[PDB]
């Protein structure tokens, strides 16, 4: 509804805005298409503008800031003068800026705030995570650097962490949101899928690191059959840590439901809970459409599946 | 009649190199 | 389409890159700092050696 | 024309059926849509269920079990109530369940033999492949494995062996089905495709274990130009082992059809021997599609081109 | 609008042509599309054909050999009689046929005459690159050798050269097209596209092997922020080296134009200098479609963009 | 007139993704 | 009216393994 870029409002030229996450996507992103005439031609909009999306939020019925980023790309068509953006917070510079690290033994959170401190990132106070997290070298992007030690964090009994943007960094755990929604009020259609494609009943650990730790920790073979997979992580250098590591992996196959809203909760995003029916969801991915009539589409799936896949 | 090949191959590859870009 | 194949092969170098580091031999100078590793940007300061080095 | 599951009898309610099979695929693949009424909702089909497809064979005319495999997957439409399967064979379980073994020199029918027995997967008298392969050690999946090793008895002048579940698992030869059918009379549409894609007319082996066996052994050089490869494997430890391997990679590049039948031939798998025109060809792959008109779409090759691509 | 074939002229029966290039593609690719009654049934078009495309040039208004190159693969059509081929110039043989080569101190000129001269290839004069490259051993393709030596080449400092069949092979330097055609006249769309996709501010290079090389050449880090890489090659064995191969990676981002123009220019091929509007850009991708009404597409980009993704 | 485009994107969707788990 | 579909996956189908052969 409002656009604010640096200084003016283009929300009086956007066709559409299409705000999409996923829980593994690099960002928050927003794809606003706008039509292009003089007047928007004037302001010659640049990729790295600044770009912030306000609207009526759901809960409170307040305009509040949904989306604050900047301009990744910018993609003009001539014949017809449609500008087309798509917006990225600012998690994108984290994702395309490598850099080499080393680590000694620490948690999740000091490294989060190694980096931010190394790289000038500004953030809330950070989520003690808990967990601890073996000495490793990294190389990849400081975002999947990020995420790698998350997922190391999610092994080893620690809670599932998700890193998002807004205007300071921000580490979201992912059952954490303020309102669980309920979307069979609104459902215009739904897909429940269920599967074995990634199920996990087995998990035989074997330890490239000493404490010789192997074993086997079967949690379901009775019933879904032996779906064994190997983990052989050097970062596994303990008992306990193999037992956590192996139980944050069975699960009963891919259990997801493709949910299809008519009305655009304009809060949700990437890892909320969620409600559908009486059973309660965790928002693998949202895309909202903001179009003439708001619309949003989600995909949800149980804790086991997430972390199984995602973590 | 002819145009929904352009445009739907179009959709095809955005979204195809929207995820890929995104995931990766 | 041509975009796609160029994105995904750019991911393939990315992914054999990252399975590829943090193995193999690799050539190195030791220092007063600790053992310095021909490619990483830091010092190991905690290494091990094989027990025929350890020679007096 | 008759869905068994556990008990009941869902013909009643399947708008259309499609047995797929790839030459390389993980299993056998029947994918039944169903509309799902309050009385098919009653029984509950879940995940593990057992389908069993029974319907006139082409050979006798008798009904006989086309397809005995288990639901791998759900997805279940709530607008229209529209329950759609993804139905498996038994080999889908030892594509997904990891394991590590270490093998001696042998052939390849004691190794599946072997796998059979530590799983306790039922299997008929497994035809014995003859050849001797090298000593390994293996980490995928159980299916992995079987097809490696396949893979590496096709190399050293083996057969071509491919392993189907059915009831019992069972190691089928590629080309000893019971009836070479002839689908010139039923040709919808044929697509001949030929090229040098995948074309090898010379491989220099370069021995990374010794008997140092080195060597190139050209076979068509003069005729299509020494499109030339370089095999490196630590399993050919031998001069004859280099040269049948060598013997094994020859062909003029991809030779195939893309056959479309107006009659499904029911008995039709992947590997199967079956004739276009005077010819004789491999099933890469068939795609049954049992709508109210049965229907069948086939790709098929030449023996040389399976054995360098697939093999 | 002549297709000589071996013999025949095979222009009274195509129903278009698409000449495309890429220009990281493996080679300059024709892709004709015939009918096929029993006049062309009876010539029995196979693979390996040599088909010389011959058409009015747009420089001298002359017939001029556009294409020369061999028919890589045929697809045939039984129920509707349309022969379809696929033709490719002569560098899609050295991208099929592997070799190992070791190589001393040199530069890429004398490795292109070495491939030549070893696999007998004709190539005219070639470009002398100046570049001299570090000691490798290459087992890929005999194209892949090449453009690897190149892209060696194009970091540490020397021009962007790619290597193009036509009778000869030519090592063509990209920015040394004859006629700089302006596309804005016959400018059907167009659509400009910035991003800062794999934009690259910064490069911390990690010698991996000495004259310890270490450094960091951050070149734009106040505007666009510190978009940092890391190049971690053996190659670079060199200070100079190691500031050449930074100086030729950084770049603004994804910066090209999806050019589509109603007339044809028959002689723009990939690497060429063309200009839209008062800039200039080089042919990252070309598509032609002479149909009925001969049409082109291209897809240009700046320098930067192009050195730092394609080499 | 316009759900062709959700229809065969689903389409190809699952057909890309049904190949790359059969043979993968 | 149902033939679209067919086009225009093997059109998708074509597109992509000819870029991937061709990039490959």
């Amino acid at each position: 509804k409002i656009i604010l870029n640096g200084k003016y409002d283009i929300a009086n030229f956007n066709e559409g805005i299409t705000l999409s996450e996923a829980i593994d996507g690099v960002a928050y992103k927003m794809d606003v298409s706008l039509v292009e005439p003089k007047q928007l031609k004037d302001i010659n909009i640049k990729k790295g503008d600044k770009i912030i999306l306000i609207d009526i939020a759901y809960e409170s019925k307040k305009e509040e800031t949904i989306f604050d980023g900047v301009v990744w790309e910018t993609r003009r068509s001539e014949k017809s003068k449609k500008l087309t953006l798509s917006c990225r917070e600012r998690t994108v510079y984290m994702e395309e800026s490598e850099e080499q690290y080393q680590f000694k033994e620490n948690t999740a959170t000091q490294r989060i705030e190694y980096y931010c401190k190394q790289w000038n990132i500004p953030y809330y106070n950070l989520a003690n995570t808990g967990k601890k997290l073996a000495k490793v070298i990294h190389k990849t992007n400081i975002l999947d650097m990020i995420k790698k030690d998350l997922k190391e964090t999610a092994t080893k009994g620690g809670d599932l962490f998700r890193v998002r943007m807004d205007n300071k960094l921000k580490l979201f755990k992912l059952g954490t949101n303020a309102n669980v929604y309920k979307l069979d009020s609104i459902l215009e259609d739904a897909n429940f899928t269920s599967s074995f494609n990634d199920a996990v009943t087995s998990v035989k650990v074997l330890g490239k690191s000493k404490d010789p730790i192997i074993g086997t920790y079967k949690k379901d073979a009775d019933k879904f059959g032996t779906l064994q997979k190997i983990k052989q992580d050097e970062k596994i250098k303990n008992a306990k840590e193999a037992k956590k590591a192996a139980e944050a992996m069975f699960n009963s196959g891919e259990e997801t439901i493709s949910v299809d809203c008519a009305v655009d909760i304009n809060r949700i995003r990437a890892g909320d809970k969620v409600s559908l029916k009486s059973k309660e969801y965790y928002v693998i991915d949202v895309t909202h459409t903001l179009d003439s009539r708001p619309k949003m589409k989600l995909n949800i799936g149980s804790l086991e599946y997430i972390r199984r896949k995602f973590y | 009649k002819e145009e929904m090949i352009q445009e739907l191959l179009s959709q095809v590859e955005s979204g195809i190199r929207e995820a890929l870009q995104d995931i990766g | 389409f041509n975009g796609i194949a160029r994105i995904l092969k750019e991911n393939m170098n990315k992914s054999v890159a990252n399975g590829t580091f943090g193995m193999g031999c690799e050539l190195a100078e030791i220092t007063a700092n600790g053992l310095k590793v021909n490619g990483y940007k830091d010092e190991i300061q905690d290494y091990l050696v094989l027990e025929n080095l350890t020679l007096k």
